[PDB]
């Protein structure tokens, strides 16, 4: 079946250059334009530019032109888009999608297929492990997952056992430049006192595992 | 450019109901207009290109039809799997233009949202942040309002809000305001609180606790 | 009796004292509540279907093209696909006679779109359109396109001599890396707007090899461009233009039909009006318009015979030439003419 894969998600520093790949397989790689198409975190869709497979040529949005370069490897049916001059405002979900026409004049500029998509955080801050703080006392406790960079954190209680109403709030963006993440749940308050509670926040750009027990 | 204008921008609708989405370009298009699904995280999926024509694999529910300018998405009975945002892109102009989407949402009963508020831990004020989060947990609809009273004091510019998505199963929201002060500022004043307006509440219901108690 | 002369205009006048289908060669037309038939200058106009969406036919091929004979407008668009013209060896379809597409050179106006993808090799223009002076654009091909011409390697020029008016649609010109002429059109004449991003020409042959090659517009066109070679081919004319053909001069003063100008086109003058040599003929094309009558003059107008038996509104007028050749009347107890003005000059 047709599949296209995406590089891992990537973090840059205001003026550096991002260059994702997106590996296709499962259908005529030359046969079929590729689209690059962006969303920022909790936004629209923006599309960037295409890329004949074929012969090279290239497409570019005028908000992109002059640092963005699309390019192919056809030896391992692989396209490649490096958006230099990096910005804040740049940071989103780059996808590569593919034209469903075989002839380009007559196709509708529809994208059929996907990547998986890779993120691309791109901030002035500098990678830094969070610090995990307890929110003590039907019961309600939770952890606070405070000043992290980047993206992402995997919050999980008693390493996986406590997974009914637990609510792990999106990440806010806070004005230093770092994530402040909320990760709450409900618990009976017959337990509360019987039964420890741990909350177990894994970063995994910063190699930091912290367990925090929450006492009333 | 050929900017798409998408109406509505929210909709809330059960399982079963007949929706209908509109897409309306600034400029006569021909029929050139797609349709895209784009579940939570996930990547768009193509539903209908070509103004009418439907995508293989789509069910048949899933219709397009307009010509020129005003477009129109529709799907009848909705379906479980189809609670998601859906984008409309024009590819007559050589920069394909996506519009703001519109998201179909889960429709429910009025639920009041569980408030509860949780001062700074100890192990926080050591480093010298001082961070209170008030909780509102499972409630419908999404909008709520959250005001901070610090010695009934109002405040605002100082407290970030973050809503999840609805649930799988209740199809309820939860939301979390959180106050960061310095621990100069929080050692000042002695009763916080925050105070609840939702439809689902009598009465706003302001949950207080008190510096060192 | 549908004319009567009349004493006030020293012209004939529509009676006012004066079903069946018209012959093939007039038009049935409507004057103000009366149905009566009229000639047609040439071929009488007809309404053809077209081609594309909306009709049965995708292409113009062997099997529809002697269905647009004698057609002046088509109520469609005109497709003309590689299949409809090189055949379909895989469903054995012989391919388009060409000397067949000359039954388009009736073809004077066009609703939709003009999509031309495959063109006979031995022919270098599209002048079996020669006749074509309007793409409506109502209906658009692909990407709002109402014309259409890609990939003819052998399409010198386009030949679209009487086209002036595009009303609506994006114009689409590439792959034809033959064509020449067409880099000096100018578009905003002819699309009756701005041309912003409605012109899609590239890849054709370079204007640096057309205009090497000698093959330009030719010095009697203006600035607005041509569709080929010759004094016929451009879209506006330098100077005037005598039956769609670019001239230096009309003929003023000299010249075998005697001429005056009406929007920088010459058009030939009344007969019954003197050849003035060196001088100013005519003003306009009506006999009332001309400077020295050729022989009588009856009131503002030329004519050639004064009016001698021609009914009016009160009987017979009848109309005697005066001294300098001035038709005027007859006495009026006077019968079967007369000489002069006087009772006994009659008879
Ligand atoms: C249109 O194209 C033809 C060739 O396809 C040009 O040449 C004429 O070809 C016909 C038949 O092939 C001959 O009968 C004519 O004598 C040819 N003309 C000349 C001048 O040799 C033709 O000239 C083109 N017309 C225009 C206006 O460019
Ligand atoms: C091409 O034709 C266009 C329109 O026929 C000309 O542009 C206009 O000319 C009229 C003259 O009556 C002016 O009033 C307008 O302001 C002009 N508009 C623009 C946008 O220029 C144009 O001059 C012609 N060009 C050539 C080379 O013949
Ligand atoms: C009315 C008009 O435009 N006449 C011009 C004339 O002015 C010019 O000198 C001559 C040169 O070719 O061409 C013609
Ligand atoms: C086309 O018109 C000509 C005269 O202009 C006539 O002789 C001929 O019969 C007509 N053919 C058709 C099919 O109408
Ligand atoms: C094209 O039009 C002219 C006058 O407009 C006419 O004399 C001529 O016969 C027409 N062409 C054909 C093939 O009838
Ligand atoms: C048509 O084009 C081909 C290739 O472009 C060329 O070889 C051939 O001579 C052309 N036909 C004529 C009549 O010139």
């Amino acid at each position: 079946q047709v599949q296209l894969v995406q590089s891992g998600a990537e973090v840059k520093k205001p003026g550096a250059s991002v260059k994702v790949s997106c590996k296709a397989s499962g259908y005529t790689f030359t046969g079929y334009y590729m689209h690059w198409v962006r969303q920022a975190p909790g936004q629209g869709l923006e599309w960037m530019g295409w890329i004949n497979p074929n012969s090279g040529g290239t497409n570019y949005a005028q908000k992109f032109q002059g640092r963005v370069t699309m390019t192919r490897d056809t030896s391992i049916s692989t396209a490649y888009m490096e958006l230099s001059r990096l910005r804040s405002d740049d940071t989103a979900v780059y996808y590569c999608a593919r034209d469903h026409g075989s002839r380009h004049f007559w196709s509708y500029w529809g994208f059929d297929y996907w990547g998986q998509g890779t993120l691309v955080t791109v901030s002035s801050a500098s990678t830094k492990g969070p610090s995990v703080f307890p929110l003590a006392p039907t019961a309600a406790l939770g952890c606070l997952v405070k000043d992290y960079f980047p993206e992402p954190v995997t919050v999980s209680w008693n390493s996986g056992a406590l997974t009914s109403g637990v609510h792990t709030f999106p990440a806010v963006l806070q004005s230093s430049g770092l994530y402040s993440l909320s990760s709450v749940v409900t618990v009976p308050s017959s337990s509360l006192g019987t039964q420890t509670y741990i909350c177990n926040v894994n970063h995994k750009p910063s190699n930091t595992k912290v367990d925090k027990r929450v006492e009333p | 450019d050929i900017q798409m204008t998408q109406s509505p921008s929210s909709l809330s609708a059960s399982v079963g109901d007949r929706v209908t989405i509109t897409c309306r370009a600034s400029q006569s298009i021909s029929s050139y207009l797609n349709w895209y699904q784009q579940k939570p995280g996930k990547a768009p999926k193509l539903l209908i290109y070509a103004a009418s024509s439907l995508q293989s694999g789509v069910p048949s529910r899933f219709s397009g039809s307009g010509s020129g300018t005003d477009f129109t998405l529709t799907i009848s009975s909705l379906q479980p799997e189809d609670f998601a945002t859906y984008y409309c892109q024009q590819s007559y102009s050589t920069p394909p233009t996506f519009g703001q989407g519109t998201k179909v949402e889960i429709k429910r009963t009025v639920a009041a949202p569980s408030v509860f508020i949780f001062p700074p831990s100890d192990e926080q004020l050591k480093s010298g942040t001082a961070s209170v989060v008030c909780l509102l947990n499972n409630f419908y609809p999404r909008e709520a309002k959250v005001q901070w009273k610090v010695d009934n004091a109002l405040q605002s510019g100082n407290s970030q809000e973050s809503v999840t998505e609805q649930d799988s199963k209740d199809s309820t929201y939860s939301l979390s305001s959180t106050l960061t002060l310095s621990k100069a500022d929080y050692e000042k004043h002695k009763v916080y609180a925050c105070e609840v307006t939702h439809q689902g509440l009598s009465s706003p219901v302001t949950k207080s606790f008190n510096r060192g108690e | 009796q549908p004319l009567v002369y009349n004493k006030l205009t020293f012209q004939l006048e529509p009676n006012p004292h004066t079903v069946r289908a018209c012959p093939p060669d007039k038009m049935e037309v409507d004057k103000n509540g009366l149905k009566m038939c009229e000639p047609c200058g040439g071929l009488c106009p007809k309404a053809c279907e077209g081609t594309g969406s909306g009709s049965r036919f995708q292409t113009v091929d062997s099997s529809n093209i002697d269905g647009f004979v004698n057609c002046t407008k088509i109520l469609g668009n005109l497709d003309f696909l590689i299949t409809g013209l090189n055949g379909d060896p895989w469903h054995k379809i012989p391919a388009l006679d060409p000397e067949k597409l000359n039954v388009f050179r009736t073809v004077r106006e066009i609703t939709g779109y003009l999509n031309i993808q495959s063109w006979p090799p031995h022919m270098h223009n599209f002048s079996v359109f020669s006749n074509l002076t309007t793409i409506g654009g109502r209906s658009l091909y692909n990407r709002g396109f109402s014309l259409l011409i890609m990939k003819n390697l052998n399409v010198t020029s386009l030949g679209f001599r009487s086209l002036k008016e595009i009303s609506a649609g994006r114009i689409y010109i590439s792959a034809n890396r033959q064509l020449c002429y067409h880099h000096s059109l100018n578009w905003t004449k002819v699309l009756r707007g701005p041309t912003e991003e409605r012109l899609d020409i590239k890849h054709n042959r370079p204007r640096r090899d057309c205009v090497a090659e000698g093959k330009v517009c030719d010095p009697l066109c203006s600035s607005g461009g041509c569709w080929g070679p010759g004094p016929g081919q451009c879209l506006s004319c330098r100077n005037y233009s005598r039956g769609g053909v670019c001239v230096t001069h009309c003929n003023f003063l000299n010249g075998e039909p005697r001429e005056f100008a009406h929007e920088a086109e010459c058009f030939s003058c009344h007969p019954e009006c003197q050849p003035m040599e060196g001088t100013a003929t005519c003003n306009g094309s009506g006999s009332d318009t001309c400077a020295q009558c050729a022989h009588f003059r009856d009131g503002p107008h030329c004519v050639s015979s004064c009016p001698h038996g021609v009914l009016g509104a009160k009987g017979p007028i009848y109309k005697y030439p005066d001294v300098q050749n001035e038709c005027r009347p007859c006495h009026e107890n006077c019968t079967q003419g007369c000489k002069g003005p006087e009772l006994q000059d009659c008879l």
